[PDB]
RNA sequence: CCGGGCACUCUAACGGGACUGCCCGCGAAAGCGGGAGGAAGGAGGGGACGACGUCUGGUCAGCAUGGCCCUUACGGCCUGGGCGACACACGUGCUACAAUGCCCACUACAAAGCGAUGCCACCCGGCAACGGGGAGCUAAUCGCAAAAAGGUGGGCCCAGUUCGGAUUGGGGUCUGCAACCCGACCCCAUGAAGCCGGAAUCGCUAGUAAUCGCGGAUCAGCCAUGCCGCGGUGAAUACG
């Protein structure tokens, strides 16, 4: 199941839903997100949002930074998002010849 | 809490049991060598420089 | 009902075959087949009537058994939960008593997982 | 009438062995050539560097070396030159009887 | 950060200890303990003197102490005098028969630990660093050595990015176990923090 | 546990306050640090408050819960439960 | 059985001695 | 691997029979390196299809190895958007191995309660072709007969 | 009157002492098949004599010192095929094709740091 | 074991030794395919060793150190508690689910280390942990010592069991000022889950993997099933 670590840090049960709530986004894709792992922490010039996830096809890790918490969370999500549709469709790029 | 401590380590104790050793170099209290008086990485310092006799790199 | 309440399995051997009682260990079956001077080789279904009532005799006498011994360690848990010490209070929640770790694993104890 | 040569650095170890068994084989008379006792070790593993990194190690040794020559028959123009030879620093002797 | 001590490296092959004497494991801790006192004065004492080694011999409750440096004369004091109340102090730690002697460097320029403490100590007296080492490693070479090789890191010139500084001439195998390679190293205090400069001179191959 | 070779272990400290109650007639409550201490068949029926870190907890003794030590009966954790 | 202490394989793999593995 | 071809490994003769075939057939009864054990049930089997069976250990398992030898396999291959099992011809090299693997395994499969018994009879079924081991044999055969419509896709 | 050769293989060390006679054999102060009793990988060790058609000319005494059962097996099988050599040197021929004269230096490899045990990697998970 | 001897095993220092040196073949050449000799053959197996640099990687809690901060307190001493919590989730591992196995007994073969309020033979008490006696050894002598899988013989008979050993009751031993929280061990009793594990995923190419025991560092004792080493027995497979 899903695991989230804040690292120096001091996060509610809120924030932490919060996580979950946007990850969903990646059910998506229908398939298998396992041991999904993210990490939260406070840089000197913004936070940090890592994540590192496998499905039946690879690894999704990816990270983001920005001012905003909210919106690292986010920025980790678009990159999610994209390694995780890369992973999808890579394998039909060549069905011919 | 370490000068303090580096110090009642030194102290002879209200009861034996609280005998503990402390690297007489760097006053750590983790990881010290009966045979030295060393903890773990300043046994590899001073073995880097030669200051402890007989002892060599091992490699087999 | 042979020994003593319970009827200890027939085609084992003696010795075996008490350890099929509550109370009754490796231990403690080698010493009545000794003390009653019987074969534990013998298979239950091998025993005079004779060998049975002098194995049964001797074991129900000189230890305390099945619902008598259970009794006792209800009366003791009974009794530690009621006093209120230590032990007594992880036996009032259901939790380990011999100072296990309980971050993870206690599932004995604990039954299997609950969800959240 | 034993002399036994102990120390951590072997080229001394047969330096010593060699300018004592040539003393007593002149002064008088028999001695029992130097022989080689096995070596006891004393290994020192360690974790390299100061902080976690547990599986990068440092292995140091300590070799304290171990030698035995007999004097056989002792012939006392020998048992004075004895209590007067030049011993390197890095060894240990021992003489009983 | 990955690379071995060179010292350690080439003990038993192209160098000797610092300390020499034999001990049993309930003498050994204890005489090792006196050693880095011994060494905690006279490294202390002796800076001024353009300390190179500290050798250490021992037999019992009498030590030979061999000091090798670059200028004898801060080490005798007046014929005798400073040489001295070293000894008085000295053993008064060793509590014991302190023989205190004084060996020459044939060239400070030719020996690693020194050529490092020359410019950390050309760097606490705000040198320009880049400048301070070319030179040092120049000087090393025209005193003959077959290869030399000096190191900054820290706050460099006061930067706040801490930088990394380094030259070399001819050749400074330090995977080569026949090669001569002495190695010194000196913490330069300043203002701004702590810069280690290190040294490595190549004499030969032997 | 304890070996029954040597002795049965209370802190001498305490003892001695238990035994000056019963000469003089007992009973007050009795503030100790002392967890480690048997309970023992004197101490039956005062009630001694024992530290476990932060609270005194009172302790009336009972004749049924004498050979139990005494931070036995002064929990030292905190749990309501979960969520 | 090298988790069961009362066998003798039990207490090769402690390390400990008794009426199972005697010395 | 990646360089050049591998150098299969010569066996050392067994000492009841001299032969490199009842080796391998040992090792691969072996579990955990106890050898010994190894022979015991192997040679235990051979004087159980000494008695039950009045001819040779050796030439009833030399059979029940021939019989198992799976001469055709299939190897998958993807192309295109499919994964195709393409028809392939077994290098002797593998076809042993195929063989002493599964007449492990099949008999491994059996209800007998002795290690020793289990081979002793998988052997012999296999030399009269019955059993697992021979069963895995055409199964693996069958399968790449079916598929032969896909044998220019061989490699 | 006698016949030897050093024989070693692992941390099994044997010194073979080969006598002419019916072809008994002793190793470490009793009968051979009594130390070596259910161990078929036995009947190796007197091998390299069978090479060589040496069954029946030979006695053989033999101490063996460390290493297991099988090394020594091992040693032994090394010792015996030393000796034929100095009992008779054209030997070699119908010895050394056989891969009997060759000492095999596979020795128990070293446990690394950071490893289970001599090539054994601990187990990790990426994600 | 004593005379006796260093042959041999060994121990531990010094050398020798492999070099594509020779042979045929291919090649302009470097080298490549191969044969002989030889313990070893094309880097003999393993080790120590890690380029400029990268991750604004890790450590200000080992240490050092700029700077910033506290100064009857953010310093210091103590008693007790905590770090050992427990609806849950993840990583590493141990022990298993059994007959290639389990128990009892009888009997073999290692290596590396360790050992003066230290290792402890042998004798005695106790089912035993252990207790009391008590010889040796600064240790190639004396001891920890038994190696285990193995071998011979006996039981179990496919059962949630003579599998498994979790949990719990009771009774003891030891260390330690002190084992409630919270040690380890022993013994009686208890005898859980577990019938080979979804998605997914790890290791290893040879004396390796798997299995088996023994030591060590730390250490009063110990939660070590962790870690660093050591030998025993000893595979499978590499088209590509
Ligand atoms: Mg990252
Ligand atoms: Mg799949
Ligand atoms: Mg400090
Ligand atoms: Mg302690
Ligand atoms: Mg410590
Ligand atoms: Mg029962
Ligand atoms: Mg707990
Ligand atoms: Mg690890
Ligand atoms: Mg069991
Ligand atoms: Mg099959
Ligand atoms: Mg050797
Ligand atoms: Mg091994
Ligand atoms: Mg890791
Ligand atoms: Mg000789
Ligand atoms: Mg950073
Ligand atoms: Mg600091
Ligand atoms: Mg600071
Ligand atoms: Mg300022
Ligand atoms: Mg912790
Ligand atoms: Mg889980
Ligand atoms: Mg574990
Ligand atoms: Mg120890
Ligand atoms: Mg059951
Ligand atoms: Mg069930
Ligand atoms: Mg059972
Ligand atoms: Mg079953
Ligand atoms: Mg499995
Ligand atoms: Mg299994
Ligand atoms: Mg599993
Ligand atoms: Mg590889
Ligand atoms: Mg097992
Ligand atoms: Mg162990
Ligand atoms: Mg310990
Ligand atoms: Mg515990
Ligand atoms: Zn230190």
């Amino acid at each position: 199941t899903m695991n989230i670590t804040s690292k120096q840090m001091e996060i509610t049960p809120a924030i932490r839903q919060h996580v979950a709530d946007r990850l969903a986004k990646l059910e998506k894709w229908q398939t298998h997100l396992i041991n999904p792992h993210i990490i939260l922490s406070k840089e000197p010039q913004g936070f940090v949002a890592d994540a590192t996830i496998n499905t039946p096809n690879g690894v999704l890790v990816a990270s983001g930074k920005h001012e905003d918490m909210y919106t690292a969370i986010n920025e980790l999500i678009n990159k999610l998002e994209r390694q995780l549709n890369k992973l999808q469709h890579k394998g039909e790029a060549r069905r011919a010849a | 809490a370490r000068k303090a401590l580096i110090e009642k380590a030194k102290r002879t104790p209200k009861f034996k049991v609280r005998a503990y050793t402390r690297c007489v170099r760097c006053g750590r209290a983790r990881s010290v060598y009966r045979f030295f008086g060393l903890c773990r990485i300043c046994l590899r310092e001073l073995a880097h420089k030669g200051q402890l006799p007989g002892v060599r790199k091992a490699s087999w | 009902a042979r020994i003593a309440g319970v009827e200890i399995p027939r085609n084992k051997r003696v010795d075996v075959a008490l350890t099929y009682i509550y109370g009754i260990g490796k231990a403690r079956a080698k010493e009545a087949l000794e003390k009653t001077g019987i074969n534990p080789a013998t298979r239950v279904k091998d025993l005079t009537e004779a060998e049975v009532v002098r194995l049964r005799e001797y074991v129900e006498n000189t230890w305390k058994l099945e619902g008598e011994l259970r009794a006792e360690v209800a009366a003791n848990i009974k009794r530690l939960m009621d006093i209120g010490c230590y032990r007594g209070l992880r036996h009032r929640r259901g939790l380990p008593v011999r100072g296990q770790r309980t971050r993870t694993n206690a599932r004995t104890r604990k039954g299997p997982r609950k969800t959240v | 009438i034993r002399i036994k040569l102990r120390g951590f650095d072997h080229k001394t170890l047969d330096a010593s062995a060699q300018k004592i068994v040539e003393a007593a084989r002149r002064s008088g008379a028999q001695v029992s050539g130097p022989i080689p006792l096995p070596t006891r070790v004393r290994r020192f593993t360690v974790i390299r560097g100061p902080f976690k990194h547990k599986d990068s190690r440092e292995h140091f040794e300590l070799r304290t070396h171990n030698r035995l020559v007999d004097i056989i028959n002792p012939n006392r123009k020998t048992i004075e030159q004895l209590m007067t030879l030049d011993l390197p620093t890095g060894v240990e002797i021992e003489i009983k009887t | 950060g990955n690379k071995i001590h060179p010292i350690g490296f080439r003990l038993g092959i192209t160098r000797d200890w610092e300390s020499r004497w034999y001990a049993g494991k309930k003498q050994y801790r204890h005489l090792l303990l006196e050693d880095q006192r011994i060494r905690g004065l006279l490294e202390k004492e002796l800076y001024s003197a353009g300390l190179a080694r500290v050798d250490i011999e021992r037999a019992a409750d009498n030590v030979a102490v061999t000091v090798h440096v670059a200028k004898p004369g801060v080490v005798i004091g007046r014929g005798g005098e400073r040489i001295r109340v070293l000894r008085e102090e000295l053993a008064k730690l060793t509590g014991k028969n302190v023989a205190l002697n004084v060996q020459e460097v044939q060239n400070p320029n030719l020996s690693a630990p020194l050529v490092a403490q020359r410019v950390a100590e050309q760097i606490e007296r705000r040198f320009a660093v880049r400048r301070a080492i070319k030179q040092a490693v120049q000087r090393v070479m025209e005193s003959g050595a077959k290869g030399a090789k000096v190191i900054v890191s820290g706050r460099i010139g006061g930067a706040e990015q801490a930088r990394t500084e380094w030259a070399a001439q001819g050749r400074v195998p330090l995977h080569t176990l026949r090669a001569n390679i002495d190695y010194g190293f000196a913490l330069a205090r300043t203002t701004y923090g702590v810069l280690g400069v290190k040294a490595y001179i190549f004499l030969g191959e032997v | 546990p304890r070996s029954l070779k040597k002795g049965v272990f209370v802190d001498d400290h305490l003892l001695e306050k238990v035994l000056e109650l019963n000469a003089k007639g007992e009973k007050r409550l009795i503030k100790t640090w002392s967890r480690r201490s048997t309970i023992v068949p004197e101490m039956v029926g005062h009630t001694i408050a024992v530290y476990n870190g932060k609270q005194h907890v009172p302790v009336y003794i009972t004749e049924n819960m004498v050979g139990h030590k005494l931070g036995e009966f002064a929990p030292t954790r905190t749990y309501r439960g979960h969520g | 059985g090298k988790g069961d202490r009362r066998t003798r394989r039990g207490k090769i793999w402690r390390g400990t001695y008794g009426k199972y593995r005697p010395r | 691997a990646r360089r050049r071809r591998a150098e299969v490994r010569q066996l050392q003769p067994d000492l009841v029979y001299g032969d490199v075939l009842v080796t391998a057939f040992i090792n691969k009864i072996m579990r955990d390196g106890k050898k010994n054990l190894a022979a015991r049930i192997f040679y235990d089997a051979c004087k159980i299809i000494q008695e039950k069976t009045g001819q040779e250990p050796l030439k009833v398992f030399k059979q029940a190895v021939e019989n198992v030898k799976p001469r055709m396999e299939v190897r998958s291959r993807r192309v295109g958007g499919a994964n195709y099992q393409v028809p392939m011809e077994v290098s002797p090299r593998r076809q042993q191995s195929l063989a002493l693997r599964w007449l492990v395994q099949a008999a491994n499969q059996r209800p007998e309660r002795r290690a020793a018994v289990r081979i002793a009879h998988e052997l012999m079924d296999a030399a009269e072709g019955k059993g697992g081991a021979v069963k895995k044999k055409e199964d693996v055969e069958r399968m790449a007969e079916a598929n032969r419509a896909y044998a220019h896709y061989r490699w | 009157e006698q016949y030897y050769g050093t024989g070693r293989r692992k941390e099994a060390v044997a010194r073979v002492f080969l006598r002419p006679g019916n072809g008994k054999v002793t190793v470490n102060g009793q009968d051979f098949n009594e130390y070596f009793q259910g161990l078929v990988r036995a009947v190796a060790a007197l091998e390299p004599l069978r090479a060589v058609d040496a069954l029946g000319h030979f006695d053989a005494y033999i101490t063996v010192r460390g290493g297991g059962k099988s090394g020594q097996i091992d040693a032994i099988k090394l010792g015996i095929a030393r000796a034929l050599v100095q009992y008779n040197p054209d030997y070699r021929a119908k010895l050394k094709p056989l891969g009997f004269l060759t000492r095999d230096a596979r020795v128990v490899e070293r446990k690394k740091y950071g490893k289970h045990k001599a090539r054994r990697a601990p187990q990790y998970s990426k994600r």
